[PDB]
RNA sequence: UAACUUCGGGAGAAGGGGUGCCUGCGGGUGCGUAACCCGCAGGUCGCAGUGACUAGGGGGGCCCGACUGUUUAAUAAAAA
RNA sequence: GGUCAGGUCGAGCCCGGGCUCCGUGAGGGGGGAGAAGUCGUAACAAGGUAGCCGUAGGGGAACCUACGGCUCGAUC
RNA sequence: ACGGCUUUUCCGGAGUGUAAAAAGCUCCGGGAAUAAGGGCUGGGCAAGGCCGGUGGCAGCCGCCGCGGUAAUACCGGCGGCCCGAGUGGUGGCCACUAUUAUUGGGCCUAAAGCGGCCGUAGCCGGGCCCGUAAGUCCCUGGCGAAAUCCCACGGCUCAACCGUGGGGCUCGCUGGGGAUACUGCGGGCCUUGGGACCGGGAGAGGCCGGGGGUACCCCCGGGGUAGGGGUGAAAUCCUAUAAUCCCGGGGGGACCGCCAGUGGCGAAGGCGCCCGGCUGGAACGGGUCCGACGGUGAGGGCCGAAGGCCAGGGGAGCGAACCGGAUUAGAUACCCGGGUAGUCCUGGCUGUAAAGGAUGCGGGCUAGGUGUCGGGCGAGCUUCGAGCUCGCCCGGUGCCGUAGGGAAGCCGUUAAGCCCGCCGCCUGGGGAGUACGGCCGCAAGGCUGAAACUUAAAGGAAUUGGCGGGGGAGCACUACAAGGGGUGGAGCGUGCGGU
RNA sequence: GGUGGGGUAACGGCCCACCAAGCCGAAGAUCGGUACGGGCCGUGAGAGCGGGAGCCCGGAGAUGGACACUGAGACACGGGUCC
C-alpha cells in the first residue's frame, strides 16, 4: 500500500495501522465473494 | 561537474562584491571571460584585471571597485535581433539604459549598446548591472 | 567527486608551471628514449616507467622535452613507445581493470556469497564498460570489440 | 532541491512533456477536458430546466442554524431524472402544488453547488405554471 | 476457437471454407523417367465428389464423487 | 431492347467474433451526511500499560500481543 | 408658488425621399404638453443605530455570518446609495491564480526526494589553434487573398459606418550576398575534471576455516532439609519420587559483557571474542601513466532490517496463538507461572519499515571559533616506544556563530544562502491508496490507480492562560501528624426536599 | 519495394501476373474519445489560456446506402435506377 504520511497523526482518528488491518479485511471478503 | 566558466565567474564577482572583497581571482580562465572582463571595465563596473599562466587554462586577477549590484551569465543564450532588446532590457535590468546586457555577436562580444549602434544582433551571454 | 564512492579526495601531484626541461638535468633526449625502451623491455608498465625515470635518473618528466621527430607535439612514454613499435595492443588502464576483474571473478565463484566483492566486481566491470565505448568512438579498438568474461580469460593470459 | 529543469536550448520537448504531466494535477483542467460535468449533470449543461412537481418536503438548515426549510422534488422532461428545488421567499411554498409544471435553476453556491445552510439541494424554482415565483410571492400576479 | 483453470488442460470447444474425374508442370529423399509422399495451373460433369463402405450432434446452469479402477454371476454399475 | 452465359461495383437480409457506450436486476459490501441513541474509554499530561511505522496472530468495538525500527516521549 | 422661453421627442399638415411605399431630412400649427425603472442598504462594498410585525419559527445567507420577546442583517413603511433605458438571476470562458510557474511556483517540520546504488536513450558538458558555415546575426528579391486591427485626412450633422494613404497580423516559407563571437561538424595540440598505477598506514567493510569466553538450561554422583518461585498483595507452578542452595562431572543451543566514545567502515539495509587465508572500497604523499574518457539518468538491472512462505536440520533462553492464576462491574490486556510457530544453520521466494538526516546527485563561490578520527610536514621533549606536546595542509565526523535565508522552529563551508546542470515527486481535506482493469508472487502481499458524492476548512510554527495519576519551591487546624470535645444511634426545637 | 503490363485525362499497388521481405513504432505505431480546417474572435499589462456557427476562402452532404445515362464539367438539393 502507499504511504499517506499525514494518516499516521491521531488526531481525531484511529491507528493507521488498525484502519490498514480493517481495510485488508474488508478487501479479502470482497476477493472471496467474487470468488477469486 | 564544471559546465560553465563564464558563469561560475559572474556568481564569484556577485559573492564577492556583496561581502565587500576588493580582488577576486577567476579559475579556469578564457577567452570569452578576459573579453567579458574587458567590457565591464570599459563600461567601469571593474578596476584593473590580470590573466596569470599556470601551466593550465589560466587564472584572471581581478579588482573591484564596489561598483556592481549584480553580474549573471544568461543561459540559455537567445539569440536576439537589432529590434528586439527592449524585452530583454525590461526582463535583465531596473531601469532603462540602467545596466548592460552582454552580447556574443559576429563582430566579437560588445554590449547590446554597442550593438545596436552597429545594428546587428547576437546572442546574449551576461548581465551586469 | 569519486565516480562511485562520491566522496572529495584532492589528494594529487602539483607540477609547477615549466615550459622547458632543468638545465640540471644530465640525460640527453636520445638517453632518455634509450631509457625508456630498456625499461620497456625489463617489463615495467608506463607508470612505473616514469615513476622510475622521476626518482632514481632524476628526469622531472618526459613531456617536458620536445618531440625531434613532430615539432607540433611533446614527448611521451607511449609516444616513444610506439615510435620504437612497443607499445601496448590494448589501453593499459583497460588492461588492469580486466586483469582485476577476472581475478576477482575467480575469488567469487569460490566465495559465492560475498555480495559486497560482487558489487566491487560490478563496478569495475562498469568502469571497464565506459572505458571500452571511449576507445571505440576515439577508434582505439576494434568496432566489433566486446568485453565478455570468457574472452577476458584468453585475453588476461 | 536544485535547480527546476529541464533548462537547457535543446529541451522544449522535455519541457512540453513535463508540463503535460502535471497540467493533470489540475482538478478543473482535468475536469473539462474529460467533460466529467456533463456525464453527470442532471441539466445536461443547460442554464436551466423544467419539470413537473411531484410531491412538497422539508429539510433541516445545518448547526447551529435551526429552521425548516420547505423544497419540492421535481422529475425533468429532458430525461425524467428527479431533483430537489428549494423554493425562495416568505410564502412561496403554498403557490406551488402537485403536478405542476415548474422551471428551476441553479443555485448560487461555491462550485456551482449547493448554498449557505442546505446541502443536497442544488435548484431553485424561478417559475410556476409559466409565471414568476418572485412575483407570486410578492404579490403583484395571480397563480393561473 | 470462449468462461474457467491445479497453467497441464478445457480442445476435435464453438464456428467457417474445400473435397470428383481429366490434361500438364513444380518439390522432398532417391543413381533413377524405381518406389512413397507434398503442392501448383487449366478444362470439365452431376441434385449430390469422405458420392457406396467407413464415419463425433453441439452449447449453457445445478447436485454428488477428485481422477483410472471395483461391486450384489441370475431385476440395483450408483452418489456405494 | 427482350432471353442464356461469364466478369465486376454492391444495397439489403442471416449467422459468428470483436470494440465503445447506455438501462435495469432479487440480495450483499463498504462510503458520506444526519438529533440529545446503546457498550466501553482507544488518543491528547508520564492520557493512568509512552506514542507511532513493517510484518504476523488474536479480540464485541475502540483495540491487545511478539520481533526489528524512529522520536513526532515525559521524569531522573 | 408666481411670471417667462424651447419643441429634442409626441400629434396633425406641405415638400424631398422610395422601383412604389415606409423610415429619414427642410418647413408650417398646438403645447411642458407624450415619456424612469431595476437591484441594494452588517462587513468584503456607497448607503439607517429610525419607526411597526415575527420571537430558533418564518425567513436571509456567493463567504463570513443574522433570527431563541429591545433584530442597523427576516417582512413592511419612511429615508439613503449604485447604475440608468436599463437593472437583476443562472450556466460557460479569461484575469483574479506565481493554485500549472520558459518569463515565474514548491518538496526538514504544512501536498510532495524513488529505501539505496549501477547504468542504456535523452538533456547538460574543461582550456587553446586551424577549417566549413548547419544553427545564429545583417542586407536584398518572390510570397503569406480580402474583410478584421492601429494611425492621419475626407463623406453621411460629429460618432457608429464607409472611402483614400501608411503601418501591423497570418506565429512563417523560399531565391541570393556578407560575418564567424557562440553552438554544430572535421582536424591538431594540452592537463585542471574523472580514471590507471606505485609507497607507508587506518578501519565492527565482506566470505571461508580453526580456537576460546563466561553465562544460561538438562542429566548423573555427594552434602542437606522444608520450603522454593513470584507479586503492590496474592495465586498458579516446583517440592518428601528429597525441592531451593553448595560441591565434583557429562551434554547441548544461541550470544560475544566492561574496554566502547557526537569512535570507525559500508551506496543503503547493516557490521564488535581471538589467530590464519581470499577479497571490495576510501584517505594521505606522488614534476608517475591516459588525455574530457565527464554529471544526471526516463525504460531496465542488482542489493535491500524485522516479519512471513516452501524443503531439509536444529531447538538452550525468550516468546505471537493457546491453556491456567490474579485485578476489575466486566479484562478476550496490562501483572504471574507454562507454552506452539518463530527467533539459529543450509538452498530459495517475498521486496516490505518513522528503510528518517522526514533533507536526491555532481560543480564554483560566500567571516570565524572550538572538539575528535586517518594521513603528511616542522619544532620541542623523550623511559628512544608504532611514545608524548604544540603549529600547519588535505579528507572525515560534532557544537557554537557573522553576512544572509526562513512563517517560525531553526539552517548557517557537512546551507535549508547565490549561480550553472539532470532526473523523480505535489497542486485544499475526505471518498482512497478504495472500486475496476493489467503485470508480477505458491500464498500473504507488492506495483499501477480513478470517478460519483461530501466538505470550509484540514495542516504547520509560535504566544498567554488552564490543566497533568510531570519536576521543583513554599503555605493552610474551613490539610495532615499528636491531642481534647463532638455529630452520625433516641425524643424534641427549628429550617429544607416530598406529599 | 521491384520487373512486365492493364486502366486513367493524367503519374501512382490504382489494378493485375511473378519476384523478394520488406514498411510503421515509446521522437507514442495501432486502437479508442472528440472535432469541419484557416483568416479570425473573447480575455489578460504581457507570456499565455480558451472558442473557432453568422462574414471570406477551402472541404463535405442533400432521409441512410449503392449505382449508372447526357454533357467540357455530375455519378447531379428543386434530373435517373435498386435496397
Amino acid at each position: 500500500m502507499k504511504r499517506r504520511p499525514r494518516k499516521w497523526k491521531k488526531k481525531g482518528r484511529m491507528r493507521w495501522k488498525w484502519i490498514k488491518k480493517r481495510i485488508r479485511r474488508l478487501k479479502r471478503q470482497r476477493k472471496k465473494e467474487r470468488g477469486l | 561537474t564544471l559546465l560553465d566558466p563564464l558563469a561560475n565567474a559572474l556568481s564569484h564577482i556577485t559573492n564577492s562584491e556583496r561581502v565587500g572583497k576588493r580582488e577576486v581571482y577567476i579559475k579556469p580562465a578564457s577567452k570569452l571571460i578576459g573579453e567579458v572582463l574587458r567590457v565591464m571595465q570599459k563600461y567601469g563596473y571593474i578596476g584593473e584585471f590580470e590573466f596569470i599562466d599556470d601551466g593550465r587554462a589560466g587564472v584572471y586577477r581581478v579588482q573591484l571597485l564596489g561598483r556592481i549590484n549584480k553580474a549573471g551569465a544568461i543561459k540559455p543564450r537567445f539569440p536576439v535581433k537589432v529590434s528586439e532588446f527592449e524585452k530583454w532590457e525590461k526582463r535583465f535590468l531596473p531601469a532603462f539604459e540602467f545596466g548592460i546586457l552582454i552580447v556574443s555577436t559576429s563582430q566579437g562580444v560588445m554590449s547590446h549598446k554597442e550593438a545596436i549602434e552597429k545594428g546587428i544582433g547576437g546572442r546574449l551571454i551576461a548581465y551586469v548591472y | 567527486a569519486r565516480m562511485h564512492a562520491r566522496k572529495r579526495g584532492k589528494s594529487g601531484s602539483k607540477r609547477p608551471p615549466r615550459t622547458a626541461p632543468p638545465i640540471w638535468v644530465e640525460y640527453t633526449v636520445e638517453e632518455i628514449e634509450n631509457l625508456v625502451v630498456k625499461l620497456r623491455k625489463e617489463g615495467y608498465s608506463t607508470a612505473m616507467i616514469g615513476t622510475i625515470l622521476r626518482d632514481q635518473y632524476g628526469i622531472p618528466s618526459v613531456k617536458l622535452f620536445k618531440d625531434p621527430d613532430n615539432p607540433n607535439r611533446n614527448l611521451t612514454i607511449t609516444r616513444i613507445l610506439e615510435k620504437h613499435g612497443l607499445a601496448p595492443e590494448i589501453p593499459e588502464d583497460l588492461m588492469f581493470l580486466i586483469r582485476r576483474a577476472v581475478n576477482l571473478r575467480k575469488h567469487l565463484e569460490q566465495h559465492p556469497k560475498d555480495l559486497h566483492s560482487m558489487r566491487g566486481l560490478q563496478l569495475i566491470e562498469s568502469k571497464i564498460r565506459r572505458l571500452v565505448k571511449y576507445y571505440k568512438r576515439k577508434g582505439k579498438l576494434p568496432k566489433n570489440w566486446r568485453y565478455d568474461p570468457e574472452t577476458a580469460k584468453l585475453l588476461v593470459r | 532541491p536544485g535547480k527546476k529543469a529541464p533548462n537547457g536550448e535543446f529541451a522544449g520537448r522535455k519541457l512540453k512533456l513535463k508540463r503535460k504531466k502535471f497540467r493533470w494535477s489540475d482538478i478543473r483542467y482535468k475536469r473539462r477536458v474529460l467533460r466529467l460535468k456533463e456525464k453527470s449533470d442532471p441539466l445536461e449543461g443547460a442554464p436551466q430546466a423544467r419539470g413537473i412537481v411531484l410531491e412538497k418536503i422539508a429539510v433541516e438548515a445545518k448547526q447551529p442554524n435551526s429552521g425548516m426549510r420547505k423544497a419540492v422534488r421535481v422529475q425533468l422532461i429532458k430525461n425524467g431524472k428527479v431533483v430537489t428545488a428549494f423554493c425562495p421567499g416568505d410564502g412561496a411554498i403554498k403557490f406551488i402544488d402537485e403536478h405542476d409544471e415548474v422551471i428551476i435553476e441553479g443555485i448560487g453556491g461555491p462550485k456551482g453547488g449547493s448554498m449557505g445552510d442546505i446541502p443536497g439541494i442544488r435548484y431553485k424554482v424561478v417559475k410556476v405554471n409559466r409565471v414568476s415565483l418572485k412575483e407570486l410571492v410578492k404579490g403583484r400576479k395571480e397563480k393561473p
